[PDB]
């Protein structure tokens, strides 16, 4: 998806003059749109590697 | 104007003169003594908290050896790992002895260090080729690597151990090393098969046998007895003569 | 005794230079970012004179 | 400065610049204070190990109480000989010290009586625990337990007492995590 | 002053052994912008490039080997060798301190009462690809006849060729005694 | 030193048959003054300039093609 | 009830896996305590064990009480940072209560052979 | 003590390379310290706390990184380290950058004693002048009975060694090297066994890098520093 | 901690034998089990058949031991040595150690009576 976002804007720049303030509104909402799931990607940590064996962080209590 | 070029030749400058170098003759032991008379009153509170396992203790030139039998081990390293005066939370090393002469061969020697009192102290058990010893991992996980080691040279089968394999000889090595009738080139040797196109286990031939010089041992005793250094503390008392 | 011993000067050696020795240096950092935002400003200033004047280029055309 | 460093480059036993090239070499360096380390040639292993003047006047060195000729006998300096034997102690040794004394505080009766009581000892009499709930308060606080009545710590040879070394006498600033321990 | 209980002056903390704090982004010397900066141009980074640029215009240390050797000093030990008097005569007198302190049993001696009635060897072998070049045969000798030579240009092709007989360390020491004359020299006072 | 001027003024220094010869057979270009020759042939140079750094100041011109 | 032995997060002293305790003095107090109940009811009063670790309990729990400062009382127990000596009042409470399953005031249990404890001393075996 | 005695302008040379070895450090330094990548690649990957470090057996820069101040030239000084002023790094977080400041820090102080030994070189012997240990000077070997006697015993029986056993350590630059020896009052040892620092950390390998990624790995093998003829011995 | 292998197994010294019967006979079923994994790892050039007649052979080796303490070493070693074996630890070499009978025959002359040995030496 995201090479289709930076493709599809391939027009846009060989466009660029005939779509003179029109096609510039157009093509930021674009962007606008397609970085809003940019930020859920980034939120969500979907490129991020878990680590299964954690390191212990549970204090250590005695019953008396 | 300094640099490198107008630099001071070190190689001129006058060196230290001495005409007669002065080194006083001291015996290295005497260092030691009130050291060793405090091991010995820490020794001695150890046998009374302990008098069901340590069997004696011993003491030469700040090092402390406790002495005592294989069911004593787990409970005697509690007490150096746990007890407040003796904190020995680090293991140093675990090892065996051979003494073909002892019903008893081997001698399993533990070394403990405590990094909160800057001391060291020994704990010694014995073993047989057939009878166990208690495993300290429980304790110390340290300990795993070298106990695997001790069964690997000398055969010490530790009691408890997760994994005991061997750790330093080939992988179907039939023979412990380090054991005093093991020969020091061992029983076999191996070479590339060219019929088999493997490596091969074969008997062993030497081109040149192995040379002793052991039979060059001195006939006269080296070293006579050596100097009592126990404190009046720890000799028993003469009765006075009437 | 001791005649031909290698031994040390009679006022030792010159100190040596065993402290770290990693100076600070360099403009303080906004200097560099006001630097790299003339540079690119003046770049723009200078590109987009030039898309106009190809712009009325391509009027003649 | 600090007693170590920095140095200047002209104080440095190596092979640097001359002329313009060392007014530009400082101008360039993120150190001028740094150094190429060729080591100057004609001071440095120079003259060879192989034709030094010194291996001609060079002779055995020695201190004075051991290479004297007149009043130093062997057995006055054989430490070897001098070991320190290294003691044993089973528990019949330790009663002994408990139930009897010392030689440094005796409690032991005189002539025979004493012998045969050190007899009893030798052989299975009188037992470790016997002699350890046979023992009065003053033997145990002070010569089992302290005289205050605490047990003993694990003796060190060398005391160190360590001091921490901190802000410009450092070996690193104040940021990183690592510490200076005189 | 103090009695102690399980413990010790020593063992005792230094004054100020609980480290302070660890410092938040806030309670900071240096604002987001500057820092960001650092963040974004890479500036260790560029200073660590420069870094090695500065060795890019200093003298190489390499030297070209089979024409410019390295240092050797009259201490090293290199190949064997047993050496002669100025008479000629070998200086080896078939003691076997060489053969017995060496830690490799790579000497292998034999001898006999010569013809004319001298102590002096029949056989004397060393197996390089045994001998670990310690020189504690170069230490033991009381003659100086077994010495290591400085060099180490002999490897061969073959490991028949580095079963040292008595012949190739004697023609070995008639090659190398100058330089093992100038080696003397210069080391035989240290030991 | 690593620069051109050396290989310049060394190679102006020691003519152009020793530089062809250095340059198939050390690779590099070294003046020096002749210190002996060895009873095989093989001829032992010393330098003094500035620019050869410490281990670099004595060299050999084998006498065979097949050095060694 | 239960004690608060180490802090595994938070704010770090010098050691790794150490983390600053909240409310020290009361955790040291417990387990003194508690170690003292142990002893005083199962095990024999004339036991040098006993006696050792009552009258060094007794020793840091005074220093302890008479004490408010941290660091005052780290200074005084020569042994670590307090955070350590929680830890150490734990491991001496856990050996006691081991050792009460143990018996070492017993007699000695498995008695040496006479060939076991000898080496290369004894003038003429070599 | 020493085989031979230092050859003739050896100390010059060494402050030689001690004046200029400081700023090979530093360029060192400038590559690795501060950089991101390497911190990266070393800050909280093989950690280990203080307490595991001890029950693990680890000592020296792995031992110090996690907190612990304790080196045996300061806590049992065994040659001169104790006529002679050093200072010893330890570090919090028990990360692989600690251990690295850590050996960085103990080039320098290093450095440091070694100007000092070269300012302070005494006069006098290298080795112990009792020749029933050690061997005589060949110009007394070769004109006095005695001597020559005592090279013949020491180089071809040995000097024989008191009975007994020690353990005995140093403050080897992987660690705690240490050896327990036996001697049976004869010239050839009973026991001899080396207690390596490596094995006692490639045995802590398991728990150290258990949670990592396979690049960590690298960094962790790397920071033990490990030398296998010491882990086999 | 450090946690233990694949197929390891704690050292528990037996104090019966009908117990170690057991732990032996288990032992023998995993020998068994794991033959086909022999012959596929190590590149045997012969039968699972053989495989486990082998693993038979050595079992009877210490059929008629008595002694409760040889047989808990011998099967502490025979448990090291199936963790060695299937755990691909070993390799061939060490592997068909075991085997010598599946190599070719060696040589003519292998003698059986006194003569034989005599005129080459082994009497
Ligand atoms: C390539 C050559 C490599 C050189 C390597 C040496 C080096 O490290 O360079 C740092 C070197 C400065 O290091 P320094 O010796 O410690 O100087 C300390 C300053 O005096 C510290 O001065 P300051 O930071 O406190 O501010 C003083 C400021 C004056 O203060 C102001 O008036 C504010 C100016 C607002 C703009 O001076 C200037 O603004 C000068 C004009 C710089 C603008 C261009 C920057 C690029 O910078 C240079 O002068 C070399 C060229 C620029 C940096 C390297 C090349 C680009 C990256
Ligand atoms: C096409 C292939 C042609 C290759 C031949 C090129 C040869 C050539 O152009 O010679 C120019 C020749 C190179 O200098 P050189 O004769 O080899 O240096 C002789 C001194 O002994 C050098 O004295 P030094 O050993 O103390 O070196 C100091 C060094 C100091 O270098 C630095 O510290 C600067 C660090 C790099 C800065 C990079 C900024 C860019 O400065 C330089 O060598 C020049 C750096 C530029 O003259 C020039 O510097 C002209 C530069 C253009
Ligand atoms: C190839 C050329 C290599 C250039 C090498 C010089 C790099 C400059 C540098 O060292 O970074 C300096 C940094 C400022 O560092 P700082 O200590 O935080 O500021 C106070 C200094 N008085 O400066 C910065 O913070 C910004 C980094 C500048 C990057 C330069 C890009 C080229
Ligand atoms: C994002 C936020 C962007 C806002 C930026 C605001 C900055 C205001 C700067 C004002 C400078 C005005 C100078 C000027 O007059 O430029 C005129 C010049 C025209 O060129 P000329 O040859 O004269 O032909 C004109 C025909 N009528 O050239 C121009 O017309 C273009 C001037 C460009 C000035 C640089 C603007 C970019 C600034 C950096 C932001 C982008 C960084 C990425
Ligand atoms: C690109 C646009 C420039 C943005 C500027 C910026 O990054 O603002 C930084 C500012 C934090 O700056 P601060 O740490 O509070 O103070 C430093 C004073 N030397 O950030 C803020 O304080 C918030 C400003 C939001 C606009
Ligand atoms: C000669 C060629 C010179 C260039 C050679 C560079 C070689 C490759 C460089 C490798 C990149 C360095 C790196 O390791 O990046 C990873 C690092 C991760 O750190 P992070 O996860 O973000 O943690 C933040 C808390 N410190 O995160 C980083 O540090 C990345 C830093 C940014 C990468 C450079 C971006 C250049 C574009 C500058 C944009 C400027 C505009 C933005 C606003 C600027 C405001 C000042
Ligand atoms: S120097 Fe070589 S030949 Fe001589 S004893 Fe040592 S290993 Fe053997
Ligand atoms: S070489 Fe020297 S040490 Fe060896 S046998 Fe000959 S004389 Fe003796």
């Amino acid at each position: 998806p995201f090479d289709l976002e930076i493709s599809t804007l391939l027009p846009y720049v060989m466009s660029i003059y005939l779509v003179s303030n029109y096609g510039f509104t157009i093509v930021l909402l674009f962007l606008l749109i397609l970085i809003i799931g940019f930020v859920y990607e980034i939120n969500t940590n979907a490129l991020k590697i878990n680590k299964h064996n954690k390191p212990n962080t549970d204090s250590l209590i005695y019953k008396l | 104007a300094p640099s490198w070029e107008n630099i001071k030749d070190i190689r001129l400058d006058p060196k230290v003169h001495v005409d007669e170098v002065y080194e006083p003759i001291v015996n290295p032991a005497d260092r030691y003594l009130q050291h060793v008379s405090d091991l010995h009153q820490y020794a001695k509170y150890i046998m009374a908290a302990l008098p069901k396992y340590i069997q004696g203790f011993s003491v030469w030139k700040d090092e402390l050896t406790l002495h005592v039998a294989p069911s004593a081990v787990i409970p005697v390293t509690t007490f150096l790992r746990d007890n407040t005066s003796t904190q020995y939370k680090s293991i140093i090393d675990i090892t065996a002895v051979d003494y073909p002469s002892r019903e008893n061969r081997f001698e399993v020697v533990y070394n403990f260090l405590s990094v909160r009192h800057n001391s060291r102290i020994r704990l010694k058990t014995y073993a047989t080729e057939v009878t166990p010893v208690p495993s300290i991992t429980c304790l110390y996980e340290g300990a795993n690597w070298f106990e695997r080691e001790a069964y690997d040279m000398y055969g010490v089968f530790f009691e408890g151990h997760p994994d005991l394999r061997r750790i330093m000889t080939d992988y179907g090595f039939e023979g412990h090393p380090l054991r005093k009738d093991f020969p020091l080139t061992g029983y076999t040797e191996v070479r590339w098969d060219e019929e088999k196109r493997r490596v091969v286990y074969e008997p062993l031939e030497l081109t040149q046998a192995f040379r002793n010089f052991s039979a060059g041992s001195t006939a006269w005793e080296p070293v006579g007895p050596g100097r009592d250094d126990r404190p009046d503390s720890f000799k028993l008392p003469t009765p006075k003569p009437e | 005794p001791s005649v031909g011993q290698d031994l040390p000067p009679v006022g030792g050696y010159e100190p040596v230079q065993w402290r770290r020795n990693l100076p600070a240096r360099g403009f303080r950092p906004l200097v560099y970012l006001a630097a790299l935002c003339g540079i690119c400003g003046y770049g723009f200033y200078r590109a987009l004179g030039g898309i106009q004047e190809r712009r009325e280029l391509k009027r003649e055309k | 400065m600090l007693p170590g460093g920095p140095v200047p480059v002209f104080k440095k036993y190596t092979v640097g610049s001359k002329g313009i090239w060392e007014k530009l070499r400082v101008l360039l360096a993120i150190a001028p204070n740094r150094s190429t380390g060729n080591p100057i040639v004609p001071l440095y292993r120079v003259p060879t190990p192989g034709s030094r003047p010194e291996a001609n006047v060079y002779q055995d060195p020695s201190s004075y109480p051991t290479n004297d000729i007149a009043e130093n006998p062997y057995w006055k300096r054989d430490h070897r000989r001098a070991y320190p034997q290294t003691a044993f102690f089973d528990q019949k040794t330790v009663t002994g010290l408990l139930e009897l004394g010392s030689e440094a505080t005796p409690r032991i009766a005189d002539g025979e009586a004493g012998t045969k009581a050190l007899a009893n000892i030798a052989n299975g009499g009188v037992s470790f625990t016997q002699a350890l709930g046979k023992s009065s308060k003053d033997v145990i606080y002070g010569e089992v337990l302290t005289v205050n009545g605490l047990p003993p710590v694990a003796p060190t040879l060398a005391p160190k007492q360590w001091k921490i070394i901190e802000g410009e006498a450092a070996i690193y600033p104040k940021g990183y995590p690592c510490r200076t321990f005189h | 002053i103090n009695i102690y209980a399980g413990g010790s002056a020593a063992a005792a903390p230094p004054a100020g052994f609980r480290i302070h704090r660890p410092a938040t982004w806030e309670e900071s010397e240096e604002g987001a912008l500057s820092k960001a900066t650092k963040y974004f141009l890479l500036a260790e980074m560029f200073r660590g490039l420069y870094v090695v640029l500065e060795q890019f215009f200093r003298a190489p240390y390499t030297i070209y080997y089979p024409f410019e050797k390295g240092p050797v000093s009259p201490r090293f030990r290199g190949e064997h060798a047993l050496r002669r008097y100025p008479s000629g005569e070998e200086r080896c007198i078939a003691c076997k301190l060489c053969e017995a302190i060496c830690p490799a049993l790579a000497i292998t001696i034999d001898a006999e009462e010569r013809i004319d009635g001298s102590r002096r060897t029949t056989k004397y072998d060393i197996d390089m690809t045994k001998c670990i070049y310690c020189g504690y045969c170069q230490e033991s000798c009381p003659v100086d006849a077994i010495v290591e030579t400085p060099n180490v240009e002999y490897a061969t092709e073959t490991r028949e060729e580095l079963l040292y007989n008595k012949e190739k360390l004697l023609a070995n020491g008639d090659k190398w005694e100058l330089e093992l004359q100038y080696a003397l020299d210069a080391d035989a006072p240290y030991r | 030193s690593s620069s051109l001027y050396r290989v310049l003024r060394n190679a102006w220094e020691v003519g152009p048959r020793s530089y062809w010869k250095q340059l198939n057979s050390i690779g590099d270009t070294k003046s020096g003054r002749l210190v002996g020759t060895d009873i095989y042939g093989n001829k032992f140079y010393e330098t003094d300039h500035q620019d050869e750094i410490h281990l670099r100041t004595r060299y050999v011109e084998y006498k065979e093609k097949d050095y060694d | 009830q239960s004690v608060l032995v180490q802090m595994r997060e938070g704010t770090p002293i010098g050691l790794t896996g150490i983390y600053q305790h909240p409310n020290p003095r009361p955790a040291l107090i417990a387990l003194y305590e508690a170690t003292l109940k142990e002893l005083q009811d199962k095990h024999p009063k004339d036991s040098v064990y006993r006696q050792s670790i009552e009258n060094l309990t007794a020793h840091r729990k005074q220093i302890v009480e008479d004490n408010e400062v941290s660091e005052v009382i780290e200074n005084k127990i020569g042994a670590g940072l307090i955070e350590e000596v929680v830890i150490q009042a734990h491991e001496e409470l856990e050996l006691a209560k081991k050792m009460s399953e143990w018996k070492p005031w017993e007699e000695l249990e498995e008695k040496p052979l006479e060939d076991q404890w000898v080496y290369f001393n004894k003038k003429g075996v070599e | 003590g020493v085989s031979q005695d230092l050859p003739a302008g050896l100390l010059d040379d060494i402050y030689m390379w001690a004046t200029q070895f400081g700023d090979r450090l530093d360029e060192i330094e400038e590559l690795l310290t501060d950089n991101r990548i390497w911190k990266l690649r070393t800050v909280n990957i093989g950690t280990v706390t203080a307490q595991d470090a001890l029950n693990l057996g680890l000592s020296g820069p792995m031992l110090r990184g996690s907190g612990i101040p304790f080196d045996i030239r300061k806590n049992a000084p065994y040659d001169a380290y104790d006529k002679v002023d050093f200072d010893v790094p330890v570090g919090m977080n028990g990360d692989c950058y600690d251990r690295y400041l850590i050996r960085m820090a103990e080039f320098r102080q290093s450095l440091r004693i070694i100007e000092q030994c070269c300012n302070d070189m005494p006069a006098g012997a290298v080795k112990v002048e009792d020749f029933k240990i050690n061997s005589p000077p060949r110009n007394l070997m070769k004109e006095d009975m005695e001597a020559l006697i005592h090279h013949f015993l020491l180089y071809t029986k040995g000097y024989s060694v008191p009975p007994g056993e020690t353990y005995t350590a140093i403050e080897a630059p992987k660690g705690e090297m240490g050896v327990y020896v036996v001697s049976d009052g004869s010239e050839r040892p009973y026991k001899c066994k080396i207690r390596a620092p490596g094995f006692a950390h490639l045995g802590a390998f398991d728990h150290i890098a258990r949670g990592h990624f396979l690049p960590d790995a690298v960094a962790i093998i790397g920071t033990m520093d490990l030398v296998f003829g010491e882990v086999d011995r | 901690a450090i946690i233990a292998t694949a197929f390891a197994e704690t050292v528990k010294f037996s104090g019966s034998k009908q117990e170690l019967q057991k732990r032996t006979l288990a032992l023998y079923r995993q020998f068994l089990r794991g033959a086909p994994t022999f012959a596929d790892l190590y590149e045997v050039q012969f039968s699972i058949p053989t495989i486990r007649t082998k693993i038979r052979q050595e079992f009877e080796r210490h059929r008629f031991v008595d002694d409760l303490s040889i047989q808990n070493v011998l099967y502490a070693k025979g448990h090291m040595e199936y963790q060695e074996c299937i755990n691909f630890w070993k390799q061939q070499a060490q592997f068909l150690k075991y085997f010598p009978e599946e190599d070719d025959i060696q040589g003519r002359h292998q003698p059986s009576n006194f003569v034989d040995k005599f005129l080459k030496n082994r009497a």
